[PDB]
């Protein structure tokens, strides 16, 4: 039991990690960090608050 | 004991074929620019 | 401490995800993403519809 | 006691590897230690009076 | 059962054209020749020779080229395809384009040539640049 | 599909995304320059009436998205993370999170590019972006942004499949491979990453700093404020140098790795290459102002330079002897991979030593921003980028899906792809050597029918790049009927021509790579207990 | 390049000495003929004795047609013609005059 | 539940089950059961005398022929291991396919591969 | 992620279901490359 176990988890140091959207979040993010920017220091709306929540 | 060759005479027999053969298709390679050419109306004919 | 070995065992009893840290800041945090970025990149293609058609065809 | 068929994962014996290793860690930790010393000793000795002049 | 003279239609059938009987009296077949085989050779017939021949040398699966029974014209037909299409495909579309300029004209040429002669520029080359109606 | 593709977290998985995107790209690419070759078929507008700054935009398109968008997830990522984790024996890379948020920060990269063109602002100052063109003297609107941030994201997905490569091969590499003994692809992929760690600050910095001129009312390099513009250009051309060799040097290791084991012979001197990248990589620094020789430097510096380019010159040739040694004196079989590495080892070294001509210091007053450096460059990325990749597809297509491929459309394939990109680039060197400029959408009426041989040939290429993803569709609905028949090679060796075809059952393919000798592609945690060497 | 024969030869000879089967025997067949080291008649007949101890005449026929056609050697022939004939009649091994006319 | 002192490798059961008592203040714990992961499976075994992942190649000096082919320890039903001749490194690297019902060869090398599984259920 | 038999699960595509013969997507996939370089002529210009 001992022996198996080490072998199988011993050269595995990363995790059965879940379905995680760490990934797709931090690029939507850095997309709309990227276009609010474009679209606010020379666009149509000048708007500042909501790109700084971004 | 040197049988047959004597390298000359299948070393040239070899070679020969191949070098015409190759020479033939560098001139085809380098003539399409000049069947082009000669095809285009370059002197108007 | 004191609650570092009940947590890891209840982690490892119950395998589910979010890891049980921050699910009230990842459920505040879920919808403001939808809320916020879809309704601020609509208007990116939405205001130039009309502005868009310039042909400047010329002859 | 968790059951093993056959082997436990022995792999290769205890051999001086192990009094090796343990030499390398206590070497290691005995150098830093020793360094970090000798650098404190240097710095409040020349290095901390040129540095506030 | 060390079977002698194997003169039967296996042998020719194997010599003839073995991928196509169906891939379950080969076993049998083979090991009748190994057995043969085992015991000293006493000057084999033409087909068990011919057989075993053919069995351990190839011309057959993975002995068989890249290059098919004659696929090579197949290619040839499919490239000549090719380029006749891509031919066809960008004589069409410039048809369909047209040609909108005002020179490549021969009086444009023939006056460009002209000023060429006028100022004395290439003389040792080519005065003519005209390459359209 | 969302649950575990979108939501990935394995090589396996994201092997075939980067795979996807990268031909997808491609595609679109090879549209958008046909539309451009044809619009310069003819001079006037033909095609385009007008506007041209549409035209700078898509040659702008055209030329970040065949170096960084297209070339970049293929070989770099989509080919690494496929190959370099399965010939290692671990299970799974390093962290994969890293491979999955490299291969998430490109799509926006794409929608912002396609929004900067849809806008009448767009991005026409070339692919370079050399100041103050790029700045809102001249180009306003999101546009430049949207480039910068595209770079940007491109820049920071390299150096995060870098730094996967990086680790996956120091820390937890086999036991059974060691330093004196590890294959050449993946010694390249990690000179690759060596050179890539040290090219992207200088760019990421620069254009930086550019961007921040744009926006703060500010200029290091613009004139406005006393600022030079040949700084930003040597730092540009400084990353820039290196990022040839990062998209050739990959191609190097697969062209070594298909010969060596189409020759059916090993490595010729495994050490003698190894230490020729290494040198090639080592040396690619010593001539970060190399390119512009325009300006009228010091003598001294120009010799020093051209010195540097004729020392970097040898090893070319040198591993270049290297693969000739390795293909003489050995058994070949005509497939089609072989093709691919022969149409290279010609095509490349010619261009390689057309521009070994053309790396003379005075040399680039008659060259230099031409047709010439355009036909220069288009034959070694061809050579090492495109007919690389169809090799790679064409040499592990068969065992890491499981799909096989018609031979007969392979080769017509590679014939049509050849022969359209001999008859499109071979022009480009006459148009080059008589002077004529670079990115202008109107020319003179001098070499109008060179632009026509170039069309046609553009058009070959276009109508096989559909051959080539109908073959692609092929192989995806017909795989399992073109194994049984004889309609394509289900061994590529073929077995000794001393040995019977029955002990050939066991020793079906043997080669110098692990993955070859895997089964049918297994679960992605395989590789349960690692492969030891003795 | 200043190698030995005679070192090569040996190993070839103890090889065959030991033929349990086909395998080792192919292996060794297709490592003396990697080399451009022609093989001498006193091998090629250690071969044939072993291909004969493990009764497989095809491959005789294989290694004969690899002696026949292995390398140029300036196209020699009559080495070909002894080095033959000598390994038919010594023991008899009949199968060149029978795939040639077919 | 409680913490688990896991002073023997031969008494723990779950990798997760153990994290490491430590101290708040006083004096730095000793490197013993104090580690959080399964780094304590390598580092109290190479404290008593275990190794992990060992690098010791195979019997490359014997042939391994059908008497005494050579045995390699695999509880997998598939293993990747091969042949460099005699010496460490004679000819091109290779590996075989060994697997739990037949065997396989070198080719060249003609070193004759077996895969030993440990007994399973 | 071990529940995948390593046939076709490794491309985002379904044999199963007459929703799309492989032919619906590969058309979309003409469509969706196609979309950039036509579109962008189209905006500012004809075809
Ligand atoms: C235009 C339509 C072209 C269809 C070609 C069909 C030819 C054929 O049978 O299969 C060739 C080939 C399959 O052949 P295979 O299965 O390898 O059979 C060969 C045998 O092994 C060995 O058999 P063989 O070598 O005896 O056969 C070759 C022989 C003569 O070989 C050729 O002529 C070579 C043709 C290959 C290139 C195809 C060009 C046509 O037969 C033909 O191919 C018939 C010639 C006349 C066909 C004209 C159509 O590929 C195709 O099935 C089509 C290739 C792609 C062409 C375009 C497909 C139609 C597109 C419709 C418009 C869609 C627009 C996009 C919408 C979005
Ligand atoms: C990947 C690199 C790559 C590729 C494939 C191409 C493909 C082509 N390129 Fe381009 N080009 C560049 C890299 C590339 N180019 C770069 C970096 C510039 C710089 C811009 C500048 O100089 O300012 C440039 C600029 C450039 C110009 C300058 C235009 C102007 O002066 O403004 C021209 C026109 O002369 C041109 C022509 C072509 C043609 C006719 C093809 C044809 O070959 C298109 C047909 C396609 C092929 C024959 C290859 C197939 C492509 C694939 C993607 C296959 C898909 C499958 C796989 C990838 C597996 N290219
Ligand atoms: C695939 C990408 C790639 C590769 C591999 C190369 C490889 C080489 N390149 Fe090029 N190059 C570009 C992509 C690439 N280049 C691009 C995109 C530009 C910019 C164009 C633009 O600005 O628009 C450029 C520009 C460029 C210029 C300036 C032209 C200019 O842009 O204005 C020069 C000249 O100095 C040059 C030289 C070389 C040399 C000497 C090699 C060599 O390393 C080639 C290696 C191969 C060989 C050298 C063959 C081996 C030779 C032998 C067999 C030995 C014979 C010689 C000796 C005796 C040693 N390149
Ligand atoms: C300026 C552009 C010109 C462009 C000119 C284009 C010409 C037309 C295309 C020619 C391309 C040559 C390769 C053709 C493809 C091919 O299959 O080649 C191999 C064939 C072998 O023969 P096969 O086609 O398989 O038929 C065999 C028939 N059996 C054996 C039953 C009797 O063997 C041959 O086809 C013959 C040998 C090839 C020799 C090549 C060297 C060139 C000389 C060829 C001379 C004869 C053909 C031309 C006659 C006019
Ligand atoms: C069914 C529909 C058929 C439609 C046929 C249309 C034919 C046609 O348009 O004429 C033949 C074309 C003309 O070419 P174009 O470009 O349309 O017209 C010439 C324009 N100038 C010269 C002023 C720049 O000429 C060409 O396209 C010539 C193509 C190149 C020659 C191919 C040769 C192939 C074998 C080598
Ligand atoms: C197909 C094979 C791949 C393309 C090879 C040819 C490309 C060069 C080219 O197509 O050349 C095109 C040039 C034309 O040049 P042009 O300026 O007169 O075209 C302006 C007028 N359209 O000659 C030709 O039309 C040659 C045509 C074939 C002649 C041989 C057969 C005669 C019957
Ligand atoms: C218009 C015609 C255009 C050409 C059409 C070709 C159709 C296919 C012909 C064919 O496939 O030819 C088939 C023939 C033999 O066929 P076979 O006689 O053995 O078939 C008999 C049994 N049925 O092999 C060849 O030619 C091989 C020619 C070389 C192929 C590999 C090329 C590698 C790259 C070369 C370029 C790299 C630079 C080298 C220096 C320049
Ligand atoms: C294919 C290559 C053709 C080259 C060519 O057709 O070239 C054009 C030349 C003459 O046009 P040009 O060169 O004098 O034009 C010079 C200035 N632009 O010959 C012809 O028109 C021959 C016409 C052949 C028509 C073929 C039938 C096509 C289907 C017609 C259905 C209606
Ligand atoms: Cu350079």
């Amino acid at each position: 039991m001992t022996h198996l176990e080490r072998s199988r988890h011993q050269q595995h140091p990363f995790h059965m990690v879940m379905p995680s959207p760490w990934p797709i979040v931090v690029s939507f993010a850095l997309l709309s960090l990227a276009l609010s920017t474009a679209l606010t220091m020379h666009g149509y709306i000048g708007n500042m608050n909501m790109v700084y929540l971004a | 004991g040197r049988i047959g060759e004597s390298w000359v005479i299948t070393e040239g027999r070899r070679l020969i074929p191949e070098i015409f053969q190759w020479s033939a298709v560098l001139s085809v390679c380098l003539g399409w620019p000049g069947a082009v050419y000669f095809f285009s109306k370059a002197r108007k004919a | 401490a004191n609650k570092v070995i009940q947590l890891q065992k209840i982690f490892q009893s119950s395998t589910k995800p979010l890891w049980w840290r921050h699910p009230r800041s990842a459920l505040y945090l879920y919808p403001f993403y939808a809320i916020f970025a879809v309704a601020v990149v609509t208007p990116l293609l939405y205001i130039p519809n009309a502005i868009r058609g310039i042909k400047a065809k010329k002859a | 006691l968790p059951p093993n068929a056959l082997k436990p994962a022995f792999g290769p014996p205890d051999k001086v590897a192990a009094q090796k290793f343990k030499e390398s860690l206590m070497a290691t930790e005995k150098h830093a230690k020793d360094t970090s010393n000798m650098w404190v000793k240097i710095s409040v000795w020349v290095a901390l009076p040129a540095i506030a002049l | 059962a060390q079977t002698h003279a194997l003169s039967n239609a296996a042998v020719m059938d194997l010599q003839s054209r073995w991928e196509n009987m169906p891939s379950t009296e080969q076993q049998d077949i083979v090991s009748k020749l190994s057995e043969r085989q085992k015991l000293p050779w006493a000057q084999l017939t033409e087909p068990e020779k011919q057989a075993v021949w053919y069995i351990s040398y190839g011309e057959w699966g993975p002995r068989r080229p890249v290059l098919n029974k004659g696929d090579s014209s197949f290619i040839a037909k499919g490239v000549a395809a090719g380029l006749l299409f891509s031919v066809g495909l960008f004589a069409v579309v410039r048809m369909a384009g047209g040609q909108d300029a005002k020179t490549m004209n021969k009086e444009w040429q023939l006056k460009s040539d002209e000023y060429l002669k006028s100022k004395n520029a290439n003389p040792w080359g080519g005065y003519s640049q005209v390459q359209s109606k | 599909m969302v649950q575990r593709w979108l939501y990935s977290t394995n090589a396996k998985d994201i092997a075939v995304l980067y795979f996807m995107l990268a031909i997808f790209s491609g595609m679109a690419g090879t549209a958008m320059s046909l539309i451009i070759r044809l619009e310069l078929a003819a001079p006037g507008s033909q095609y385009l009436h007008g506007n041209s700054q549409l035209f700078n935009v898509l040659v702008v398109g055209h030329a970040v998205l065949m170096i960084f968008f297209l070339v970049m997830p293929a070989l770099i990522g989509g080919f690494g993370n496929y190959l370099l984790p399965l010939m290692i024996g671990a299970t799974d890379t390093a962290f994969p999170r890293i491979n999955n948020i490299a291969f998430w920060v490109l799509p926006m990269g794409l929608v912002c590019l396609v929004t900067s063109t849809l806008v009448e602002s767009g991005a026409g100052t070339g692919w370079t972006v050399y100041p103050p063109l790029s700045s809102i003297q001249a180009h306003s609107g999101p546009s430049v942004d949207l480039a910068i941030f595209a770079l940007h994201l491109t820049s920071i997905s390299s150096l995060l499949g870098a730094i996967n490569f990086i680790v996956t091969t120091l820390n937890m590499r086999t036991n059974g491979m060691t330093m004196h003994k590890l294959p050449l692809f993946v010694w390249s992929i990690f000179i690759t990453a060596f050179l890539l760690l040290l090219s992207l600050p200088v760019l990421s910095a620069g254009i930086t700093m550019l961007l921040l001129d744009r926006n703060f009312n500010t200029s290091f390099f613009e004139v406005s404020g006393g600022g030079d513009p040949i700084l930003y250009e040597h730092l540009f051309w400084f990353f820039g140098h290196p990022e040839v060799y990062i998209l050739i040097i990959p191609g190097f290791g697969i062209i070594s790795h298909v010969v060596s084991t189409y020759s059916k012979k090993p490595v010729f001197g495994e050490i003698s290459m190894v230490y020729a990248m290494a040198s090639i990589g080592l040396l690619g620094f010593l001539v970060w102002s190399h390119h512009m020789y325009i300006v009228g430097l010091d003598a001294d510096t120009r010799a020093y330079f051209t010195s540097a380019t004729m020392i970097i010159a040898i090893p070319t040739g040198i591993k270049i002897f290297s693969w000739l040694a390795t293909i003489h004196g050995g058994s070949i079989r005509l497939a089609t991979p072989m093709l691919y590495a022969i149409a290279f080892l010609f095509l490349f070294t010619m261009g390689g030593l057309t521009g070994v001509a053309l790396a003379n210091a005075s040399l680039d007053v008659a060259f230099h921003d031409t047709y010439y450096v355009v036909g220069h460059f288009h034959y070694v990325l061809s050579m090492g980028a495109i007919f690389s990749l169809f090799a790679g597809y064409y040499y592990w297509s068969p065992q890491i899906l499981g799909l096989n491929y018609n031979e007969k459309l392979a080769q017509i394939q590679f014939w049509l792809i050849f022969i359209g990109a001999n008859v499109i680039f071979f022009p480009m060197h006459f148009l080059g050597i008589n002077g004529m400029p670079r990115r202008i959408p109107d020319y003179p009426d001098a070499f109008a029918g060179w632009n026509y041989v170039a069309s046609i040939g553009s058009f070959i290429a276009t109508l096989s790049l559909f051959l080539f993803i109908y073959i692609l569709y092929d192989q995806l609905v017909n795989g399992l009927n073109n194994k049984v028949n004889n309609k394509s090679v289900i061994y590529n060796k073929a077995p000794d021509f001393v040995e019977s075809n029955t002990i050939f059952n066991l020793n079906t393919v043997k080669s110098s790579s692990i993955e070859f000798l895997l089964t049918s592609p297994p679960a992605v945690h395989s590789f349960n207990t690692p492969a030891v060497q003795s | 390049d200043e190698e030995t024969f005679e070192e090569f030869t040996a190993r070839y000879e103890k090889e065959f000495d030991e033929a349990y089967d086909l395998f080792e025997v192919q292996r060794v067949l297709n490592n003396c003929f990697s080399y451009d080291l022609v093989p001498a008649p006193a091998v090629i007949e250690k071969a044939l004795r072993a291909a004969r101890r493990v009764n497989d005449l095809p491959t005789a026929i294989r290694v004969f047609e690899a002696l026949k056609y292995k390398v140029e050697n300036e196209d020699q022939y009559k080495a070909y013609l002894d080095e033959l004939k000598d390994v038919r009649q010594e023991l008899g091994v009949p199968l060149k005059e029978e795939l040639f006319p077919s | 539940p409680v913490v688990k002192t896991a002073q023997n490798l031969a008494e723990v059961n779950g990798p997760e089950t153990l994290i490491g008592p430590g101290a708040k203040e006083g004096t730095v714990p000793t490197d013993l059961d104090q580690e959080t992961g399964l780094a304590r499976l390598e580092l109290l075994g190479k404290l008593e005398g275990i190794d992990v992942f060992d690098t010791k190649p195979l019997d490359s000096s014997r042939k391994g022929t059908m008497k005494d082919p050579i045995i390699i320890e695999s509880y997998d039903d598939y293993r990747y291991v091969g042949c460099t001749g005699s010496p460490a490194g004679s000819h091109t690297i290779m590996w075989l396919k060994p697997t739990v019902n037949e065997v396989a060869r070198c080719w060249e090398c003609g070193s004759v591969y077996k895969l030993n599984p440990v007994g399973v259920p | 992620v071990h529940f995948k038999d390593g046939v076709y699960e490794n491309i985002p595509f379904k044999v199963k279901g007459r929703k799309t013969p492989y032919a619906l997507s590969h058309f979309g996939f003409f469509a969706i490359g196609f979309a950039v370089p036509f579109v962008a002529c189209y905006v500012q210009l004809k075809k």
